[PDB]
C-alpha cells in the first residue's frame, strides 16, 4: 500500500536558498542577519544563545531532503560560528 | 422613473447602453451608483481613455409624479495597448511575469485587462509565499497614436511562516477532525493556495454550515501569521423508534439511528432493524474515514432478514484508499446468505432455477432453495464538487460492481454508475442546472442466469420520480398444482381459475437499467429566509427504461417481448428539496407523458432524503 | 458537579546543574491561597 | 428541544436530533 | 406590592419551580423597574439563569448589571457568578454518559472563564470563594496544558517536527507546573532526533531524568 | 390621497368650439411645457415624438408638415417670431424653421435638454438647459456668442423660466431661487439676489416665469414666497409669502396666480393683497391661466376648461373638450382661444 497510498507533500521549517546563505558573515548583529534571512523558527530556549534555520522538504512517494544551518551568538549577540550540513547521516 | 436620458452620447444609443442598467418607480435611494460605474466599465473596457462622467442630474416631478434621470457623457476616441513595462521589487520571477503581462499587439485597451493582470501578479506571489505585495498600474496615454501605455509597481514584500494554526467553533466535534484537512503545516511558508484548498476541504466533509478564514497579523513581527478557522457545526443525524398495538398487526416496532459524525469522533456509523410477524430486518454499519493517518479507511456492515417464502443474511468488509487529491479506489469482501421456501411458479425464476439444476414441478409452488456464495466486490469514485449537501460546481462519479469466487454457487456479474453534474447558471448562483443520469447491467456466468433478487428495480424519487416505487419493468408470469387461496390468489397462479400460463402485474426487475433527468434549480424569493435557506426546487425532465435480457419472445409469442430496450418511459414535473434541521425532506409532483400498460402512475412523492 | 475539585496537586520542575530552563509566562498565574473558603456542595451560591 | 413524539389501534414514535 | 411578589419568587426559589420563579422575577423586572430591590431582583434572574442553563441570559444580565453598578459592595459575588458561568459551556452534556474525553475540544471557554476568575481571585484577596477560585484555576491550567497536549501529538504523528518543537516549547513556558508538559517532554526529544539536532536531544534527556521518579 | 371636487357650473353661452383636429400622439406622462403656438393665422404645433404640422388657424386644416423623428423627443414649446419658428429638444439640439417653409435651417448643440420655452431678442435666440448652462445663439446660424453657467440642486424637473427682456438685458433664474439679469450683448452678469429660503429647500422646488410690469418685474417661488424686485437692482418691493411656480398673468395692475394647491387668488400689484381667492377647484390639476374675452381660463387633467369672473372668482361656464385632461397653458393669440390636449388633438374654443 506505502507504494501508492498518496501522501500530501508536507514542508517544513523556514525557507533558505545559496544566495542568502553565502550573505552571513562573522561580525553581523543578530539584527542583520534577522533581515538578511528572516525571524527564525527554531532557537534553543535553555540558555544557548543560538538559532537554528532547517530547511526540510518531503515530497510525496520522492524522500526527505535537508539543508541544515546553524548560527551561535554569544553574550553579545555577535555571531561566532557557522554550521553547514548540506544533507543527512 | 418616467425615463432615462443620456446627453450626447453617439457611440452607442440609448437602449443599447441602458440595457445594462437595473434602475429601469420610486425610492431608488441613489442605487444608481452602481449604473453609472457599469457604464465606466462598458466604455473603459472598449478603449475609450478619456471616458468620464461630468454630472449626473435626478429631477422630480410635480407633486412626485415621477421621476426624470438625465446624464451628461463625453465620449473619446479608441485606443489600443502599446506594450507593458514591469520593474520592481520583483523576486525573480521574471519569465513568469512576463508570460501573463504579454499582450497581442494592437489589442483594444482594457481597464479590466488591467486589474486582470494586477490579480494574476498577486496570485502568483502569493503561492510563493509573498502574502502582502503592492502593484500599482498605471496608464500613460499617447493621444499623438491613439495608444496607451502601461506601467506596473510591483513589491513582493518578504515571505511569512505561519506561527500557529488554531480553530474556533469545534464545540462538539474532535480537534483532531479539523486539522486532518489542512495542507498548510505549521513552520512552513505562507502558500496561499494551500490555504484555500483547506478552506474548501472543511466543506467537502458536509458537517459545518460555513467555513471563514483569515490570515492575520502577528503584532510581535512583521513576517509571521497566524491563520484562523471558524466553523458553525450543524445537527448531523437523528434517532428515531416507534411501536404500536392493533387487531390487524398486533405488536409491531421499528427502531435505528444513523450519524455521519458519531459523539463527534469522525466515524461514520447506523444501526436499524424492524420486526413484525411476517418480517425482520437488521442492519449494523460502521467505518472509519481515517484507519491511518493518511486516509486508509475500513468499514463493513452485518445484516439478517427473513420473510413469512425466504430467509436471507450477511456480510461485508470494505478496504479503501486515495489516489489523488480528487480519486480513490475501493475493495473488499462479503458473504450472503440466500434460502427460499413456498416460492410461487415464476417463468422468469424457474427459468433461473432450471439452468441452475433445479427441476420443480409445473405449477408447484411447495418447494424451496438455498445457496451460500463467497463475493468480492470493487469500485471507483471521483469527487471534486466545490459542497456538501447543495452542490454548485464539479461533478461526481460512482462505478460499483462485485464479482463470484469459485466455490459459489451462484456466477454473476453487476455493474453501476452513479454521475451527476452541477453548472451556475447565474454569475452569483441564484440559478442552478443539475443533470444526473444512472446506468447498469449484469448477468450471469458460465450459461447460467442471474439471480432473480439481484435485479434492478425502478420508480420512487430515487430514480424517475412520479412512479411507483420499484414498478418500472417488465412483469412476472404466472403458471396455472394447488392453491389454497382460490376462493385469495392471482389468476394467473390458480389451478383452478386459470388454466394457462399468463401475465399479472407483479415486477420481476431486470437485466438493465437506464435513468436520466434534468434539473433547473431555482432561487425561492417568496419564502422567508428561516425557510427558504435549506430548500430549492427545480423544474425536471425524467426519463429511463428497465428490460429483461435472456427473454425468451420465441416462446411466449402471446405476450409482450421483454428484451426491446426501446420501450422508454418519460415523465416530468417539479420537486422541492428542504435540508430539515430534523433531517433534510423531499417531495415532488410529476405527470407521465408516455406509458405502457401496466405503467401505475403516482403523480406525488413524499420520501425522506438524504441522499445524494 | 465536583469534579474539579479531583484535580491533581500541582509542582514544579527543576533544571538539572549547568542548564536553565526557559523562562516563564507570567500570565496564569497562582498567587497563594490561605485556605479561606468552602468547596463543591459546601457553598451556598445564591444571591445575598 | 427539537423533538417531535406523540400517542396514538395504539402508536407511539420518538425522534431525537443533534 | 413588591413585597409579595418577591415573597413568592423566594419562596420558589429556595424550594420550588424555577418557571414560577421566573416569572415573579420577570414581573417585578417589567413592574417594578426601579424598586428597592431591582437589584437583588437582577441577581435573582442571573442566579435562576444558572440554575436554569440560561447561559446566555445570565451573560447579559452581568453585564448589564455590572455597567449599572460597576461600583456595587459586592460585586465579586457577581464576578464568581460570571466565572461559574463560563465553565459551564465547555462540557456537553452528551459526552457525559460515555465518558468522552473533551480535552480535544475548543478550549476558548476555558480560557474566558480562566480570565474572569483570575480577575477575581487578584481584586479579592479577602474573598469567600478563594479556595474554589483557586481549585478551579488548577483545573482550568490542566484543560489547557492537555489542549497543547493533544495537538502536539497530531504533529507527531503527521511528522511536522517543527510544529512539534514549537508547541512544546509553548507548553513549556506556560504551563511548567503540570502532568502534561512532564509527559509532552519525551516528545521532545523525538522530534530532535528526526531531525537531526542532537545537541538538544541531549538536553532534554538530562531533562527528563532530572524529574523523573 | 385627494379627491378632486368637480362644482356644478351652468355652461353658460355655450362657448363657441370652432374646430377640433388630430395632430398626433400628444405629450404622454413625458411633461413639458410643450405648449402650441399662433402666427399670422397658422397654428404650429409638433407632436413630441418627432412629427411637426403647421395648421390653418380657421378651420385646422393643416398646410404643411415635416417629421424630423430619424425619436427626436422634441420639448419646450413652438416658439415663433420674425421669419422663423423655434424648437427645442432633449437631445440639446435646437432647430430653427422659417415660417413660409417648416424645414430645418440649422440645428446646434446646446449642451443640455430645452426643457422651456425658448424667446428672441435682439438677433439672439435664448436657450436654458436642464445643466443650468444659458446661451445666446446667433439667429443667422445658431452660433453661439456666449455663454454663462448657473449650479443647481439635484431636485426637481424645474426648467428655466423663458427669458423675459427689459432694458436690453433679460430676468433668467433656475432651481435655486436666485434671480438674475444678464447683458443681452456680452452675457454679463449684472445682479443677483434670491427670494426666498428655508431648510425645506432640500425636497421643496425653489423655481421654474418672470414678467415685466410698469418697469417692475414680478416673479415667484414655490416654496410659498411671491416677490415684487426691481429692474436695475437685486432690490425687493415688497414680498407675500404666498407663491407657487405655475405661469401666471398680470392685468389690470391685479396679479393673477395659481397656487400650489390649485386655489385661484386674485392680488394687487402695490403689495401683498389678496382681493379674492376661489377654492372651489383645489387639488384638481390646473394649467396656467390666460385672459380671453375678459374671463380667465383654464383647464385640467379631466378634460374640462373652466370660465372664472376676473371681478370675483365667480365662474361664467364649464365645458368638457377632451377626457384625455390639459398640462399645457392655453393660448390666446389673434383675438382667438386656442388649447391643446395632453392627447394629440387641436381644439379651437
Amino acid at each position: 500500500l506505502e507504494r501508492v497510498v498518496y501522501r500530501p507533500d508536507i514542508n517544513q521549517g523556514n525557507y533558505l536558498t545559496a544566495n542568502d546563505v553565502s550573505k552571513i558573515r562573522v561580525g553581523m548583529t543578530q539584527q542583520q542577519v534577522a533581515y538578511a534571512l528572516g525571524t527564525p523558527l527554531m532557537s534553543d530556549p535553555f540558555g544557548t544563545n543560538t538559532w537554528f534555520y532547517v530547511f526540510r522538504q518531503q515530497p510525496g512517494h520522492e524522500g526527505v531532503t535537508q539543508q541544515t544551518l546553524t548560527l551561535t551568538f554569544n553574550s553579545s549577540g555577535v555571531l561566532t560560528n557557522i554550521d553547514n550540513k548540506p544533507a543527512l547521516s | 422613473i418616467q425615463q432615462i436620458n443620456i446627453v450626447g452620447n453617439h457611440a452607442f444609443t440609448t437602449d443599447e447602453l441602458i440595457s445594462h442598467f437595473q434602475l429601469r418607480r420610486k425610492y431608488q435611494k441613489q442605487k444608481l451608483a452602481g449604473d453609472l460605474e457599469t457604464l465606466r466599465s462598458y466604455y473603459l473596457d472598449r478603449g475609450y481613455a478619456r471616458f468620464n462622467i461630468d454630472s449626473t442630474q435626478v429631477s422630480l416631478t410635480p407633486d412626485k409624479k415621477g421621476i426624470y434621470v438625465t446624464v451628461n457623457i463625453t465620449e473619446g476616441d479608441q485606443y489600443k495597448l502599446s506594450g507593458v513595462e514591469v520593474s520592481g521589487n520583483l523576486a525573480g520571477h521574471s519569465a513568469e511575469i512576463e508570460q501573463l503581462t504579454k499582450i497581442e499587439p494592437g489589442e483594444l485597451y482594457n481597464g479590466t485587462k488591467v486589474t486582470k493582470m494586477e490579480d494574476d501578479i498577486k496570485k502568483l506571489l502569493g503561492r510563493y509565499g509573498y502574502a502582502y505585495p503592492r502593484v500599482q498600474s498605471m496608464p500613460e496615454i499617447n493621444d499623438a497614436d491613439k495608444t496607451v501605455k502601461l506601467r506596473v509597481n510591483v513589491d513582493a514584500g518578504n515571505r511569512f511562516y505561519v506561527r500557529k494554526i488554531r480553530f474556533e467553533g469545534n464545540d462538539t466535534s474532535k480537534d483532531a477532525v479539523l486539522r486532518r484537512e489542512m495542507r498548510q503545516m505549521e513552520g512552513a511558508w505562507l502558500g496561499s493556495d494551500l490555504v484555500d484548498q483547506g478552506k474548501e476541504r472543511l466543506n467537502r466533509l458536509g458537517f459545518f454550515e460555513t467555513v471563514d478564514t483569515d490570515t492575520q497579523r502577528v503584532p510581535g513581527s512583521p513576517d509571521q501569521v497566524d491563520v484562523v478557522y471558524k466553523v458553525k457545526e450543524r445537527n448531523t443525524g437523528c434517532f428515531n423508534f416507534g411501536i404500536g398495538y392493533g387487531t390487524e398487526s398486533g405488536v409491531s416496532f421499528q427502531a435505528g439511528v444513523q450519524q455521519d459524525n458519531w459523539l463527534g469522533t469522525g466515524y461514520a456509523v447506523g444501526i436499524n432493524g424492524t420486526k413484525n410477524d411476517y418480517q425482520t430486518y437488521a442492519e449494523l454499519s460502521v467505518t472509519n474515514p481515517y484507519f491511518t493517518v493518511d486516509g486508509v479507511s475500513l468499514g463493513g456492515r452485518l445484516f439478517y432478514n427473513d420473510f413469512q417464502t425466504n430467509k436471507s443474511y450477511g456480510t461485508d468488509v470494505t478496504l479503501g484508499f486515495p489516489i489523488n487529491e480528487y480519486n480513490s479506489l475501493r475493495a473488499g469482501l462479503g458473504y450472503v446468505h440466500n434460502s427460499l421456501s413456498n416460492m410461487q411458479p415464476q417463468v422468469a425464476m424457474w427459468r433461473y432455477l432450471y439452468s441452475m439444476g433445479e427441476h420443480p414441478s409445473t405449477s408447484d409452488q411447495d418447494n424451496s432453495f438455498k445457496t451460500d456464495d463467497f463475493t468480492f466486490n470493487y469500485g471507483w469514485t471521483y469527487n471534486k464538487l466545490d459542497r456538501g449537501y447543495f452542490p454548485t460546481d464539479g461533478s461526481r462519479v460512482n462505478l460499483t460492481g462485485k464479482v463470484t469466487i469459485p466455490g459459489s454457487d451462484n456466477e454473476y456479474y453487476k455493474v453501476t454508475l452513479d454521475t451527476a453534474t452541477y453548472v451556475p447558471i447565474d454569475d452569483d448562483h441564484k440559478w442552478v442546472v443539475l443533470g444526473r443520469t444512472r446506468w447498469g447491467y449484469g448477468d450471469g456466468l458460465g450459461g447460467k442466469e442471474m439471480p432473480f433478487y439481484e435485479n434492478f428495480y425502478a420508480g420512487g424519487s430515487s430514480t424517475v420520480r412520479g412512479f411507483q416505487s420499484n414498478t418500472i419493468g417488465p412483469k412476472a408470469v404466472y403458471f396455472p398444482q394447488a392453491s389454497n387461496y382460490d376462493p385469495y390468489d392471482y389468476e394467473c397462479a390458480t389451478q383452478d381459475g386459470a388454466k394457462d400460463l399468463c401475465k399479472s402485474d407483479d415486477a420481476v426487475g431486470g437485466n438493465a437499467m437506464a435513468v436520466a433527468s434534468l434539473e433547473f434549480i431555482t432561487p425561492t424569493p417568496f419564502i422567508s429566509d428561516k425557510y427558504a435557506n435549506s430548500v430549492r426546487t427545480s423544474f425536471f425532465w425524467d426519463m429511463g427504461t428497465v428490460w429483461d435480457t435472456n427473454w425468451d419472445s420465441s416462446q411466449y409469442s402471446g405476450y409482450p417481448d421483454y428484451s426491446d430496450p426501446s420501450n422508454i418511459r418519460m415523465s416530468a414535473g417539479i420537486a422541492l428539496q428542504w435540508m430539515s434541521p430534523l433531517g433534510p425532506l423531499v417531495f415532488s409532483y410529476a405527470q407521465p407523458f408516455k406509458k405502457y400498460d401496466g405503467d401505475k402512475a403516482e403523480q406525488f412523492q413524499f420520501n425522506i432524503g438524504k441522499t445524494w | 458537579d465536583e469534579a474539579y475539585l479531583e484535580a491533581a496537586p500541582l509542582a514544579e520542575l527543576h533544571a538539572p546543574a549547568g542548564m536553565i530552563l526557559p523562562v516563564t509566562s507570567g500570565d496564569y498565574a497562582i498567587p497563594v491561597t490561605n485556605g479561606s473558603g468552602a468547596v463543591g456542595k459546601a457553598l451556598d451560591i445564591r444571591p445575598p | 428541544d427539537n423533538v417531535r413524539f406523540g400517542l396514538e389501534a395504539v402508536n407511539a414514535n420518538f425522534r431525537y436530533c443533534f | 406590592p413588591p413585597n409579595e411578589i418577591y415573597a413568592t419568587a423566594q419562596q420558589k426559589l429556595q424550594d420550588g419551580n424555577w418557571r414560577q420563579a421566573i416569572t415573579q422575577l420577570e414581573a417585578l423586572d417589567n413592574r417594578y423597574p426601579f424598586g428597592p430591590y431591582s437589584q437583588q431582583v437582577q441577581l435573582d434572574l442571573i442566579y435562576a439563569y444558572y440554575k436554569n442553563a440560561d447561559l446566555p441570559l445570565a451573560q447579559a444580565a452581568i453585564d448589564r448589571f455590572i455597567r449599572l453598578n460597576p461600583t456595587h459592595p459586592n460585586i465579586d459575588y457577581v464576578m464568581y457568578m460570571r466565572g461559574l458561568t463560563n465553565m459551564a459551556l465547555d462540557d456537553s452534556a452528551l459526552q457525559g454518559f460515555f465518558g468522552v474525553d473533551r480535552s480535544d475540544r475548543d478550549p476558548q471557554h476555558a480560557r474566558a472563564a480562566f480570565s474572569d476568575f483570575s480577575k477575581l481571585v487578584r481584586g479579592y484577596p479577602n474573598s469567600q470563594y478563594t479556595t474554589d477560585a483557586t481549585k478551579r484555576l488548577v483545573f482550568l491550567k490542566d484543560r489547557l496544558a492537555k489542549y497543547e497536549y493533544s495537538v502536539a501529538e497530531y504533529y507527531t504523528e503527521r511528522g511536522a517536527w517543527v510544529a512539534v518543537v514549537n508547541r512544546v516549547e509553548g507548553m513549556l513556558r506556560d504551563y511548567p507546573d503540570t502532568q502534561a508538559t512532564r509527559d509532552a517532554l519525551p516528545l521532545m526529544e523525538n522530534a530532535y532526533r528526526q531531525m537531526q539536532m542532537n545537541a538538544q536531544a541531549e538536553k532534554v534527556a538530562k531533562i527528563i531524568a532530572a524529574n523523573s521518579s | 390621497v385627494k379627491m378632486s371636487p368637480l362644482p356644478t357650473v351652468e355652461n353658460q353661452f355655450t362657448p363657441t368650439t370652432a374646430w377640433s383636429t388630430s395632430v398626433g400622439s400628444g405629450i404622454g406622462n413625458f411633461y413639458s411645457n410643450l405648449h402650441p403656438a399662433l402666427a399670422d393665422n397658422v397654428v404650429y404645433a409638433a407632436d413630441r415624438a418627432g412629427l411637426v404640422k403647421a395648421l390653418n388657424a380657421d378651420d385646422g386644416k393643416e398646410i404643411w408638415s415635416v417629421s424630423l423623428a430619424e425619436p427626436a423627443l422634441l420639448s419646450g414649446g413652438v416658439t415663433v417670431s420674425g421669419g422663423h419658428v423655434y424648437i427645442g429638444s432633449e437631445k440639446a439640439q435646437v432647430y430653427a424653421l422659417n415660417t413660409s417653409d417648416g424645414t430645418v435651417a440649422w440645428q446646434t448643440k446646446v449642451a443640455g435638454e430645452a426643457l422651456s420655452r425658448p424667446v428672441v431678442s435682439d438677433g439672439l435666440v435664448l436657450i436654458h438647459t436642464s445643466n443650468g448652462q444659458l446661451q445666446a445663439l446667433n439667429e443667422a446660424d445658431g452660433a453661439v456668442k456666449w455663454t454663462v453657467n448657473l449650479d443647481m440642486p439635484s431636485l426637481s424637473l424645474r426648467g428655466e423660466s423663458a427669458p423675459t427682456t427689459a432694458f436690453g438685458a433679460a430676468v433668467v433664474g433656475g432651481d435655486n431661487g436666485r434671480v438674475s439679469a444678464v447683458l443681452m450683448e456680452q452675457g454679463q452678469m449684472i445682479w443677483q439676489q434670491r427670494i426666498s429660503q428655508a431648510t425645506g429647500s432640500t425636497e421643496i422646488d425653489r423655481l421654474s416665469t418672470p414678467v415685466v410690469v410698469n418697469g417692475v418685474v414680478f416673479a415667484l417661488a414655490y416654496n410659498g414666497n411671491l416677490t415684487a424686485l426691481d429692474l436695475r437692482s437685486g432690490q425687493i418691493m415688497w414680498k407675500r409669502e404666498l407663491g407657487s411656480v405655475n405661469d401666471f398673468i398680470v392685468d389690470g395692475n391685479r396679479i393673477y396666480l395659481v397656487d400650489q394647491n390649485d386655489r385661484v387668488m386674485a392680488l394687487t400689484i402695490d403689495g401683498g393683497v389678496t382681493l379674492w381667492t376661489q377654492s372651489d377647484l383645489l387639488h384638481r390639476l390646473l394649467t396656467s391661466p390666460v385672459l380671453y374675452n375678459g374671463n380667465l381660463v383654464v383647464g385640467d387633467s379631466e378634460g374640462y376648461l373652466h370660465w372664472i369672473n376676473v371681478e370675483d372668482g365667480r365662474f361664467v361656464a364649464q365645458q368638457k373638450v377632451d377626457s384625455s385632461g390639459f398640462q399645457t397653458e392655453p393660448v390666446a393669440a389673434d383675438g382667438k382661444l386656442l388649447i391643446q390636449a395632453k392627447d394629440g388633438t387641436v381644439y379651437s374654443i
